[PDB]
């Protein structure tokens, strides 16, 4: 923001916001897969017990 | 006097405070476009050399 005028700086930051935001949606989606595997092993430890 | 094309001179500016106001306020300036920065934000930055 301290090197480019406001008309153009709105192009670069959007190319950076949409990357950091997509890199955070990937993390959540991977956790949803993993949490569905532990749920499949907490339903086997509850049967072994 | 300005040097020719084939033997262009080079002057080192350092250890000084630069005011670009007098630079950008010269009337016959015609071709003035900047690549990495914007000309209106040259007065609030510090450069290495």
């Amino acid at each position: 923001f301290s090197r480019l005028d406001k008309v153009e700086a709105e192009v670069q930051i959007d190319r950076l916001i949409t990357g950091r935001l997509q890199s955070l949606q990937t993390y959540v989606t991977q956790q949803l897969i993993r949490a569905a595997e532990i749920r499949a092993s907490a339903n086997l430890a509850a049967t072994k017990m | 006097r300005f040097a020719s094309v084939y033997a262009w001179n080079r002057k080192r500016i350092s250890n000084c405070v630069a005011d670009y106001s007098v630079l950008y306020n010269l009337a016959p300036f015609f071709t003035f476009k900047c690549y990495g920065v914007s000309p209106t934000k040259l007065n609030d930055l510090c450069f290495t050399n």
